[PDB]
């Protein structure tokens, strides 16, 4: 069963489609936009989860990466922040991760750009810095390497590009509020969702951007989307209210959750959701960046840096080491988690449990 | 006042 | 050798037809030489080849009227004759010891002084004048508790509360008072009187003012009788047929008595020069046009077409009698028509006007609109220079004046030092200096063009009754040709100033109906004057005398700051609406809006070769030999020599002998050439032309440039020396020989103990110099007010403004003489000023409707729902004020309820602004400053990947630092990186001199700042702990923790350890130990 992923202003909030009922996960925060996750890089067990802030007056917005458990359930497990070492963002509302390779995706809608760079945040640049006025959040399509992202000011428009930022391209301009989500079908031909805070409607067309239909109407200002099986997930901003529906817009609409108004967004944690068996095209042969483009791919550098002359692959900016992660407390079927002088994740097993993060029993 | 530069 | 362009050689005749050069000798030669025959004007020199009247009795006085009364009844305080006669002066009452009972009640007006046989003296009673009986030999008295309680005056009755009259003998039963509104049998008399109805018009001065009998209701015209009906006499419209038709019914036969036969047919009786109109019943002269009816209407006189009317010919009028003649000036082509005169330079004019944070380069026409400069702090004021095609301006945001040729290279400051607020300047390209007003010293100064040589030249007050004083000094102009200096003044008494360009001849020249006179400018081929008033709206010429005044625009301009004339149109800068406008020079037809600006334009200037016309230089290639400024007389016929500001000036035989005598704490240069203040000297920045500025026996300097250096190498502000305050450690500028020839500049005023203080503090009832030598009695009482300045019995200094202020300001009341206040010697400057209804104050018009009591009493801001706003530049508030339209959206509440600010849209950025995160503006060189400009660091925003301004420092970190401030041995990158790189100041591989302690990151900062629990120095060498395991602390606050370090102060008993153990808030020390049981 898919695993409900929630952030609140202040905490984030998972809960658990079949289960019905909610578990403790990251707390102590404050002006939080959106979140995403890639499921277990390593394979150990831990997928990583990456939610942005925002801040107020003098303090800047950042963006953070969190661990998740993966198995049934975990609580008690002081679950550690990073920050990701990205400096100057005033709000992100959109972000995306990419899991052929290792790129994030995120446009600060004040700064009125895109950014990309590694998973930590070292090659920053930027991929469209004109024609915005409200960039909102961000879709990619790494099978067919196109991204999505929209705009809701005085020109509401919904535009598609390749990852290295060229070849930018609209698909519709007629007929649009305030688009605010984003969500594609990665089964049904790669079709693309969005909603409207002003239309109140959500609709669908494909990737291209053609045959433009109406799915559902009155949606009481929907805020985000997310498709799983086949059903449609989307959450009243006003209200705070989680609904499901049919993909397809022939069924009614269902109500699960009931929420304060400080929610922001409604993600599925699933791995079929994002389809990880995709190879990685890169041949790792760019110096800085490896980004995507349909057929093939392509090498990037740092922001306002050039390529060395003669050469399209080495730059002349410095390259800086990664960053490594810390360990997360792997505690297993209701464990506890307890740091020693060396502050290492020992698990501390429950009555009948043993083995190391104890697991089975 | 209205009249200083 | 070239003719300037468009001109004629310096011995040359130019023909106002076509502007061809024709021989000198030629003019008047009797040929008509030139297309039109200007050759051959009308200037051409000529060739040749009781018992009696009035007397009953003796011992009778006799009344000017033919009136008898005895004469024992003169000056007994009653007028016997009826019309002054027996208690008048000039019949010798006055000057005579009035005796015994009958005091003279001394008093200076004579009505109240009257000597009246008074036997109730010392009875308890005011009976005179100023109520002296009760003084001259009296008892003291204590009052009833019911009755007003007058402290000097006599214990009198509750009725004389606020009365309009003395009582107490010294008005003190008037002071504080006020007065309820005169009913409507009461006219309020200008001053403050309720007079009844009966008194208004009745020929009678009864206010004490005239204001009761003013012309606005004494003219009552009488009968006009307009066409279709016939006036005889005295307004009698009788019907036409009534014209002599034997009826007696125009008055005494008016029309009958005469009607003859035509008396212009001889000069027996009408003696008209020019024409005859014989009418009905009479006849009148007139005269030919171009002569005026003369005042005994009898004959004509010649018109002066040109002094009395310079509208009527474009450029140059020459007056002949009965007619005119108008002549174009040199560099001028005359039209076909006669009157109007066409630029013959094929230079082309181009207006130069000074935007905030620009230079403009804007096209006459309009068409085109340029940047010369950009960047700038803030430019008040420019003004161009012909000869080297210079450019000189202010920048009241830094208070330095610079200079740039037009080719954008050679950007220089000339002027850093004493330039308080610069208000204007003009270029002297004749003599090559530069003039300046600066409205806190209140001054006039002169410079050579290149900074070297300052001098004042106007200070004090303009007039020999100091009525006008240099209180806000804006707008200058030069006329070199006559050698004449001109500015505006917009204080209290707003006014015109001139003065030659030495300091001579000062005097006033435009001193009625002018409030605001922002600007001013002269036509140099009319030689008109021309300024602009902000407040009543108009743009005037006049002659350069000032008589003959006539308006352009007559109230219909909004705010006008600078003006400017070619040809003839008048482009001028309006603040309200924010733009540059342009019209005729004369009528302001052909009204048009060249641009509009973001921000308020404040200068403007066309230039052009012609705007500054070529003439002899007096002081040429030798300065009259003078060492110093050789300046030019008045008058433009000759020149003199000066000295600069601290030189004296003494004369010779043959030759001006000017020498030093600048203070302690000023330097003299080596070769004499000027004086600097001590804190400049020893510091490398050559001050001094001749190098003994920077001598190399200089101490090591610490300070930053601009503060002086105490002997121990401790650092204060310039005015810290020699303020009796101990600023150094050792107190070197407190040093005697510092102070031994103190000296200040002439707006602030000295002490005993040489700290010199604000003239306006002087005796002001507070000590301040700490010696009571501004609060002494014998200062205060023999001290004079400077010129212009009103001077209390107290002692204190007032502007004269100040006097029948109603309010206090002496503190003794000795700024509010009732009796000269409420005559029509302080009336309100009519047409310009506001008069309340119930004091005598008198406001500037301005304060009308302001949101503030001027008037005291609330008449200023009642009824404010009828003023009308102004058509153009105003914005009218929802309470009915009215605010200069570029205060709307500006950011801020000014109507007083967020009028303005309602839905506001952002404006946009200008060429130099960056808009911020919430759509604000502000400098370019704000952004990434080390400093949050746009409310939420939103500048600061991802400047990793920019540039800085061409003079600016990048540090590592994005931000930009000025280049001066790196390797100067302090931390100024937040990283400290602009010291990090750059290499040793020593030979012997040291970096800081060994009187200060050393960084690791070779930034360097005082001994004492070491193990202070701070990280003074970013690296942190300072908190290092082994640094201070041999460095001691003050024991008795300075807590020496466990482990060796020395937290102390504020951080004692604080919510966190700052030792590292918490021994610091340890309930040891914060609690008391004894604290003195
Ligand atoms: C931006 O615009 C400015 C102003 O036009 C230009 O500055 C002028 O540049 C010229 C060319 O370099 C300068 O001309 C040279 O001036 C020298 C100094 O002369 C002084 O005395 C004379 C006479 O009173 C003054 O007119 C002058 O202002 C100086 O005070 C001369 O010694 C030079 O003589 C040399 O050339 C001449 C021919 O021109 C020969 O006959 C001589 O034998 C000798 O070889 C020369 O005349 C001029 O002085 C500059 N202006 C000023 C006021 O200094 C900038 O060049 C321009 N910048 C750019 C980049 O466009
Ligand atoms: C800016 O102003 C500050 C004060 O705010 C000055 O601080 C003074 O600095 C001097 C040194 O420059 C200190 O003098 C030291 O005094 C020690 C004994 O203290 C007595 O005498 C001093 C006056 O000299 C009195 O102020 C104090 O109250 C005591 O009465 C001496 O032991 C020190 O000797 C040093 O040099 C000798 C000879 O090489 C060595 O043998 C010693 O080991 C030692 O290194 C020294 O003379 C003075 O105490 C400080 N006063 C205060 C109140 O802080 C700064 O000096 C000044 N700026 C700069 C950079 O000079
Ligand atoms: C590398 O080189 C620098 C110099 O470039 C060294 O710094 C010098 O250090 C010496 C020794 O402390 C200093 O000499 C002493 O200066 C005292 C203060 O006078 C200075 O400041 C006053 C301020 O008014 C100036 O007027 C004056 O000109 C000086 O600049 C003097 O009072 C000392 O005199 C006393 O000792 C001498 C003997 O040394 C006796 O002959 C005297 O009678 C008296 O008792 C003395 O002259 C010198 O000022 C420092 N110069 C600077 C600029 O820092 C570094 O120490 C050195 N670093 C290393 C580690 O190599
Ligand atoms: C008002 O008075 C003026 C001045 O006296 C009168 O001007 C006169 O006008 C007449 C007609 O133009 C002039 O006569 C002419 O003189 C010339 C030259 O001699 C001659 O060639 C013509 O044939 C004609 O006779 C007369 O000279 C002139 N007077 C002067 C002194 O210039 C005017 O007529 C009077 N107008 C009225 C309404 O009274
Ligand atoms: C203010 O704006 C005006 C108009 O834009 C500027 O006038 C321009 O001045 C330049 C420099 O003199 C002219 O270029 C020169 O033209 C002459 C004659 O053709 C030629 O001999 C030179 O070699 C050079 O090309 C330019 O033509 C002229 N333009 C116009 C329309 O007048 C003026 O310079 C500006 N002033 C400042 C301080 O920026
Ligand atoms: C300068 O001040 C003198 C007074 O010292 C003025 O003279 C007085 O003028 C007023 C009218 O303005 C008269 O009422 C006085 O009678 C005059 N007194 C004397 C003694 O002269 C003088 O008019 C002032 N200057 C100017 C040009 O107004
Ligand atoms: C000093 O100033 C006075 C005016 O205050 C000048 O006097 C005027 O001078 C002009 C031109 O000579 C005359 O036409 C006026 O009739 C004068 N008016 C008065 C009231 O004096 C005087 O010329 C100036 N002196 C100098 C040195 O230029
Ligand atoms: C100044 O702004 C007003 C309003 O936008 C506009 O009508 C006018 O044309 C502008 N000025 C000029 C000379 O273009
Ligand atoms: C005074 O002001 C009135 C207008 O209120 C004006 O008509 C008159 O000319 C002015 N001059 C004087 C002193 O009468
Ligand atoms: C001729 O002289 C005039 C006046 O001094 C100008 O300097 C002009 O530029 C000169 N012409 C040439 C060609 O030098
Ligand atoms: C002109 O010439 C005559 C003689 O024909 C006289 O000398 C007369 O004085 C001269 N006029 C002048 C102004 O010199
Ligand atoms: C007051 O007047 C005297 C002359 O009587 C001096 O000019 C003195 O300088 C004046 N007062 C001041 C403060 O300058
Ligand atoms: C760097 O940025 C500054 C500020 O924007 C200026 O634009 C400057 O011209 C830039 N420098 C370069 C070399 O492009
Ligand atoms: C630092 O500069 C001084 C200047 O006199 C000397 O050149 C010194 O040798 C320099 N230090 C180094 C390490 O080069
Ligand atoms: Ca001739
Ligand atoms: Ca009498
Ligand atoms: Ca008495
Ligand atoms: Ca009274
Ligand atoms: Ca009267
Ligand atoms: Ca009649
Ligand atoms: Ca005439
Ligand atoms: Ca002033
Ligand atoms: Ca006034
Ligand atoms: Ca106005
Ligand atoms: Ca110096
Ligand atoms: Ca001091
Ligand atoms: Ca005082
Ligand atoms: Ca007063
Ligand atoms: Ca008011
Ligand atoms: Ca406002
Ligand atoms: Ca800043
Ligand atoms: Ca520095
Ligand atoms: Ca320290
Ligand atoms: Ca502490």
């Amino acid at each position: 069963p898919p695993l409900l992923l929630l952030p609140e202003n202040v905490r984030i909030r998972k809960y658990n489609t079949s289960s019905e009922k909610f578990s403790e996960y990251l707390e102590e925060e404050e002006h939080i936009q959106t979140i995403d996750y890639d499921w277990d890089p390593e394979h150990i067990g831990l997928s990583v989860v990456y939610y942005t802030v925002l801040a107020q007056g003098s303090q800047f917005g950042a963006i953070k990466r969190a661990y998740i458990p993966n198995f049934e359930s975990g609580s008690n497990n002081p679950i550690r922040e990073v920050d990701l070492g990205l400096k100057y963002l005033m709000q992100p509302d959109g972000l995306a991760v990419d899991w052929v390779g290792r790129h994030i995706y995120w446009s600060d809608a004040k700064s009125q750009r895109i950014e990309v760079a590694t998973l930590d945040g070292r090659y920053r640049k930027w991929l469209i810095t004109t024609q915005l006025d409200q960039p909102a959040a961000i879709a990619v399509n790494p099978k067919l390497g196109l991204m999505f992202w929209t705009d809701q000011g005085k020109q509401p428009k919904i535009e598609s590009a390749w990852m290295n930022g060229e070849h930018r391209s609209v698909l519709v301009s007629e007929n649009l509020g305030w688009p605010n989500g984003l969500s594609i079908d990665y089964l049904n031909d790669d079709r693309v969702y969005w909603s409207d805070s002003k239309e109140d409607v959500i609709e669908a067309i494909k990737y291209d951007g053609t045959d433009r239909r109406l799915i559902i109407n009155e949606a009481m200002k929907p805020f985000s989307l997310d498709i799983f099986e086949d059903k449609l997930y989307w959450v009243a901003k006003e209200k705070g209210e989680v609904w499901r529906q049919n993909k397809f817009g022939k069924e009614n609409k269902e109500k699960v959750l009931v929420v304060n108004p400080w929610l922001t967004q409604v993600r599925i944690f699933h791995q079929l959701r994002y389809n990880q068996s995709v190879s990685n095209p890169c041949k790792q042969v760019c110096s800085h960046l490896c980004l995507l483009r349909p057929g093939g791919y392509s090498c990037a550098c740092p922001q306002g840096s050039d390529f060395v002359t003669g050469s399209t692959v080495q730059c002349d900016a410095a390259s800086e080491l990664p960053v490594t992660m810390p360990p997360p407390c792997r505690c297993m079927h209701g464990g506890n988690c307890y740091f020693d002088e060396n502050e290492l994740p020992k698990c501390k097993c429950s009555s009948g449990y043993s083995g190391e993060y104890c697991e089975v029993g | 006042x209205x009249n200083x530069x």
